[PDB]
């Protein structure tokens, strides 16, 4: 149960490599008991441990224009309103109520669904631009 | 040079296509649509149907009106500006107040 | 700014699409259908056919009615609201009592 | 609430589709067909064509009639019942005797 012992088995398993058990022990000590752990090939020659905090997934933004502060496509919608759907939004752009409802509150907005066409994005770009509604999906 | 409609025929000019204001604050981008409103510029005498008399048109020059952009409507370049030509028939209503 | 039809043309507003209550207690979900009832808002002068005179419309501003949403029916946004425009033609009946 | 037709427009209700009694004793199942008979419920004022006057309808409220269930025929739910709407045009004859 202690991190020590755990480091010992990892180590022993990895043909006596302390670095391993050490690392592993750490990971477990972090992600927890039901925390997930996976191994991939590293860039450098040193072993490296990355730990995701909170909620996150493998999806990038469709509206590259909607980058908040930092680069690399970094968006940082401060105090947003998350939105979830079950379909794409080509010209189904109809929904401005919901939209304008926040343009009202003046809070950033995050979106999720089957997808989103430029029709929505386009307008979305200049809205968030003009300072109408800081958003992206 | 300016024009002169041919009775029944009315010369108008559309307006702003999908003006960014819908939804209130929402700056509605042009999602591949057009405008139906326009202004009265020229008025044909009046329809000449049924021989007996030639009925005047219910639209005074300059009126703000809503129309059905259909086939009967055409386009021309007057003084290098877009203009529309349909019959009073095509004109649906009028914007007031 | 409000509207003004153009004789014969009647301005209306549809109602609640498949309102949940049919079948009695049954909360009927919107099975991809639309509404046919509406409320008269504006009334054009009256038909002008057959030259002689211009016959009025049998519908007073406000009537609750049922129409055939055919081709002739169009849509617009006045003050940011959905409105329909057809000729008295399309109107079939008026809900009363 | 009940309905009020709009001149020329007649309100009726169909009847028993492929009622089992054909061939005499034979109980004819519904081989995928419909009914053409119905009862008059509401009568519109009367056609208004050709300006001059507004001709009444040759169909009193309640008649038993046969009609061509075509396009001009529509459907509606009144008090939660099926009802059809066509012009006297669509009506062909009246079951008497």
């Amino acid at each position: 149960s202690d991190s020590k012992a755990i480091a010992q088995v990892g180590t022993i398993s990895a043909n006596s490599d302390e670095t391993v058990g050490k690392l592993i022990a750490e990971a477990m000590d972090k992600v927890g008991k039901e925390g997930v752990i996976t191994v991939e090939d590293g860039t450098g020659l040193q072993d490296e441990l990355d730990v995701v905090e909170g909620m996150q997934f493998d999806r990038g933004y469709l509206s590259p224009y909607f980058i908040n502060k930092p680069e690399t496509g970094a968006v940082e919608l401060e105090s947003p309103f998350i939105l979830l759907a079950d379909k794409k939004i080509s010209n189904i752009r109809e929904m401005l109520p919901v939209l304008e409802a926040v343009a009202k509150a003046g809070k950033p907005l995050l979106i999720i669904a089957e997808d989103v066409e430029g029709e929505a994005l386009a307008t979305l770009v200049v809205n968030t631009m003009r300072g109408i509604v800081k958003v992206a999906a | 040079m300016n024009i002169r409609p041919l009775h029944d025929r009315v010369i108008v000019k559309r307006k702003e296509v999908e003006t960014k204001s819908a939804g209130g604050i929402v700056l509605t981008g042009s999602a591949a649509a057009k405008s139906t409103r326009g202004e009265v510029l020229a008025v044909g005498n009046g329809r000449i149907l049924e021989n007996g008399e030639v009925k005047p048109l219910d639209v005074k020059v300059g009126d703000i009106v809503i129309f059905n952009d259909g086939y009967g409507v055409k386009s021309e370049k007057i003084d290098n500006e877009e203009v529309l030509i349909m019959s009073e028939s095509d004109i649906l209503a009028i914007v007031e107040a």
